């Protein structure tokens, strides 16, 4: 507002400062007028007779200096405090959670871009968190909604007092649209590694592989059974071959 | 089917359809329909909304006889379409939502819908209002004043084009002076006699004007004269081209933010009740591959939709980037022998 | 205007900083697919805790109208200095159970002068509006004939709609809107 | 299925909500939108004076216009409108 308020009284200004200058009026003495041809607009043939001098531009005083001046210092009043820039970038989520996520190129140090991430973290911590707990605390303390398990392929009514309380619960918000992706990265990865090891190989069984893949592919490929991949439930196991029988003979 | 905002009534208490209690809509009908509902024996059944959609197009006049004979079958009628939220049955009872479908004095048919089917956009959407912002609630300030100092500008030079000549009353020498063959004028009797008109010069502050103006509209419209447009992969990520386009442009970011809230507001809402609809109705089969054939699969058997996540603005070689994300997890299930 | 002669030119920069911040604000939260994700601290709940992250998300995204919500929240909270968002056990009645969530406007909240805060606030009152039918559920099932600057500044919001208006539905109907007052008070009435 | 007199009150009932919601209406939405389409195409602005031969700068047209590009860009540049993703498995198939 207070930003504001001055800039349109400038602005009004400004515009008179060209409206009054539009007219244009032209000053002219008594007695050399020459009314009849003055008024015709027809290119040429005004008789300025009578000293040659009887019409000439009306001043207008000139734009005052200071308007530019007035004007730059309250944009620039406006960028900094304000938080808005014109040509500015915004702030993504990842870049929220993690100022340093884009240092590379997108350091993201501008004082408007720190402020306006600021008051969002503050919006965030102060409304969001404390909504979600709130609802969370409300299904919990009633309600019978039960759960898709995919163990038995049913529905368990599992009881709200059965959750946690919120004491062992970490609330996170802003997420990335594709941090799902990120995630699948991150499993692959983690197959590697446990891949790399062979001494946790026993317990890393075909059930949990199964598992992981499934995972990933929900991740990304939400549908597995529509193809080669069987399910764990109807897979049995293969046949001895005839070579390892007679090996072992 | 789009209907134009022309045709629509709402509640002034209303802010959006799910507390709206009470929605009507103007549709033009053949008397075809309602011979099939109402007075079979009787078929001769024969204005700011119209204005408006005159001065949108100024061509077509919506209230203007197209020429059919009103006795004609296929004549269009105009018809009320009205969702409302009252207790037409006893009080008491609970306030059900009825849509009734009228003619003129004439109530064609009614029942009972609990979802309103129409889908709005709301475009800089105000809070707690059924209405938005609209385009010409803001461009409308700049243009006007533009205009104004456009039109200033154009005189100021139109006049100078005149170039008028003021001269003196006893040395205008007119056969010379009319005459405007090169060279010639006698300009005798002080040799002073004729000299340029004055003109006003250009007022300084009109490029001023002009490029706040213009700078105004680039940050507020949100448009730019050379700025880069959005594709559907950045508007789903913008850090996709964070390479080379970070798209931090605050043009560029309003135009996405009005584009994700028209997206969030009408796109989502029209494909969950056109699933409504289809799954609360209908029987389509379905040709699945397995044994080439077509199965009967009932409307009900779909789930609802808690447990349906709907999406919107793919890009179109998504289905390309699906591919190789299949052949990578090919190598990936191809790694492990278990 | 002072006068028709200035022809004042009123410049829009609380509008064009209020867009640019709920921009920003909506890229940040409403972005993502899904709002939340608790995380568990130990492995014995960590299951709990992915049940609980999909209920909640589906009851805000899908189950409401979530986007909404944050918007209207977001524009309203950066110029109305506050904005308020309320949780239900929606009961209608086939009886459903729900987890109603509804933003409500600054207009309609009224806090003592001595809170700071919700959790030592000693009296919140909000005015609501519920359907007769409502009413007639919990009192009063005889009479239904029950029929000013929070109306004043809605009205200026928008210039549009006036919430003080005649809707034009009758006042005897069953499913008129009437005005309850919902008062969370901190005192020994016992 | 309902009697002649309820129907005669819910055409009475119906018909003061229109009135209602006609009035409220065109004060609110087609005021503006009338003169927003007039402005849309530059006619609304008409000339004050011949000699002034006011040229209308159309402002309105090339915003609108610079934003619907980029909105059909957005949403009509897929070959697909949506694709709903199931959130288990078991009605994957039914979600394709």
């Amino acid at each position: 507002k207070d930003i504001q308020d001055l800039r349109t009284a400038l602005v009004r200004g400004y515009i008179d400062n060209v409206n009054n200058a539009n007219y244009g009026r032209y000053k002219a003495l008594v007695g050399a007028y020459d009314r009849r041809s003055l008024l015709d607009n027809r290119p040429g043939g005004v008789v300025e007779m009578e000293r040659q001098d009887a019409i000439d531009l009306f001043p207008y005083h000139n734009l005052p200096q200071g308007i530019d001046g007035l004007l730059g210092m309250s944009e620039e009043l406006k960028e900094t405090r304000t938080g808005v820039t014109k040509l500015g970038m915004g702030i993504n989520p990842d870049v929220f959670k993690n100022d340093n996520a884009y240092a590379t190129v997108g350091l993201m140090m501008n004082a408007a871009q720190n402020r306006l991430r600021m008051v969002c973290r503050n919006i965030a911590h102060n409304g969001m968190v404390e909504l979600m707990r709130g609802i969370y605390n409300l299904i919990r303390e009633n309600g019978e909604v039960p759960i898709e398990v995919q163990t038995p392929r049913g529905m368990i009514q599992v009881n709200p007092k059965q959750l946690p309380a919120r004491h062992n619960l970490q609330v996170v918000v802003a997420i990335s649209p594709n941090e799902k992706a990120e995630r699948a990265q991150k499993l692959i990865s983690l197959k590697q590694l446990i891949a790399a090891d062979a001494q946790l190989a026993p317990l890393f069984g075909l059930e949990q592989d199964r598992y992981m893949t499934a995972q990933i592919f929900e991740l990304m490929g939400i549908k597995d059974t529509h193809k080669y991949l069987l399910p764990l439930e109807q897979y049995q196991p293969p046949e001895p071959s005839p070579m390892e029988i007679l090996q072992l003979e | 089917e789009y209907v134009p905002s022309e045709q629509i009534f709402v509640d002034e208490h209303a802010t959006s359809f799910a507390d709206a209690q009470y929605f009507c809509h103007r549709v033009r009908r053949s008397k075809e329909d309602l011979v099939a509902m109402g007075f079979p024996k009787d078929e001769i059944e024969a204005t700011q909304s119209t204005v408006a959609w005159s001065r949108t197009d100024w061509r077509q006049d919506i209230d203007a006889d197209i020429g059919t004979d009103t006795e004609d079958i296929a004549s269009m009628v105009w018809v009320y379409e009205h969702y409302i939220r009252t207790g037409v049955l006893d009080k008491n009872k609970e306030s059900k939502l009825y849509q009734v479908i009228q003619a003129g004095e004439h109530i064609l048919h009614t029942e009972e819908v609990t979802h309103i089917p129409f889908v709005t956009f709301c475009p800089y959407p105000i809070p707690g209002s059924f209405y938005g912002q609209s385009v010409y609630d803001i461009t409308k300030d700049i243009q006007d004043l533009r205009t104004a100092l456009v039109r200033g500008y154009i005189d100021n030079v139109n006049n100078a084009n005149y170039g008028r000549y003021k001269a003196l009353v006893g040395a205008y020498d007119r056969r010379s002076l009319l005459d405007n063959r090169p060279g010639g004028v006698v300009e005798m009797e002080r040799q002073d006699a004729i000299d340029l008109f004055p003109y006003h010069n250009l007022p300084q502050g009109i490029d001023g004007l002009l490029g706040m103006s213009e700078e105004l509209k680039e940050t507020r419209t949100g448009v730019t004269k050379l700025g880069m447009g959005i594709n559907p992969d950045v508007f789903k990520n913008d850090n996709a081209y964070a390479t080379v386009g970070l798209m931090m442009n605050a043009a560029q970011n309003r135009l996405r933010m009005v584009c994700r809230n028209i997206a969030h507001n009408g796109m989502v809402e029209l494909m969950r009740g056109i699933y409504n609809l289809i799954r609360e109705n209908g029987e389509v089969p379905i040709e699945v591959q397995t044994p080439r054939g077509m199965i009967q699969v009932n409307p009900k058997q779909l789930p609802a939709r808690h447990n349906l996540q709907v999406v919107v603005a793919i890009s179109p070689n998504e289905k390309a980037e699906r591919a190789q994300k299949l052949i990578s997890l090919k190598q990936l299930i191809a790694a492990d022998a278990q | 205007p002072v006068t028709a002669g200035s022809s004042s030119w009123v410049d829009r920069t609380v509008w064009e900083s209020v867009n640019g911040t709920l921009q920003d604000i909506i890229n940040v939260f409403c972005s993502g697919d899904e709002a939340v994700t608790f995380v568990a601290d130990n492995q014995q709940d960590s299951d709990a805790a992915d049940v609980a992250t999909k209920l909640v998300n589906q009851i805000l995204l899908r189950d409401n109208p979530g986007y909404n919500i944050i918007s209207s929240a977001a524009q309203e909270c950066l110029v109305t200095r506050n904005s308020f968002i309320k949780y239900y056990w929606d009961e209608q009645t086939q009886t459903v159970k729900r987890v109603k969530v509804e933003y409500v406007p600054s207009e309609q909240i009224f806090v003592d002068e001595h809170a700071t805060s919700f959790a030592d606030a000693q009296y919140f009152c909000h005015r609501v509006r519920r359907s007769k039918e409502d009413l007639v559920a919990m009192g009063f099932p005889k009479d239904e004939i029950e029929a000013t600057q929070s109306t004043v500044a809605w009205s200026r919001t928008d210039w549009r709609q006036d919430i003080d208006a005649d809707i034009g539905t009758d006042t005897e109907d069953i499913a008129s809107m009437v005005w309850v007052y919902e008062h969370y008070i901190r005192t020994g009435v016992l | 299925k309902y009697s002649e007199e309820v129907l005669d009150e819910l055409r009475v009932d119906l018909q003061r909500r229109f009135n209602y919601a006609q009035g409220y209406v065109d004060m609110a939405v087609k005021g503006y939108a009338r003169e927003a389409w007039e402005y849309f195409y530059g006619n609304l602005p008409a000339p004050v004076t011949a000699g002034s031969s006011s040229w209308v700068d159309r402002t309105v047209w090339e915003s609108v216009n610079g934003t619907l590009q980029d909105i059909i860009n957005v949403f009509c540049s897929g070959d697909e409108a949506v694709t709903f993703v199931a959130d288990n498995q078991q009605d994957s198939d039914a979600a394709d």
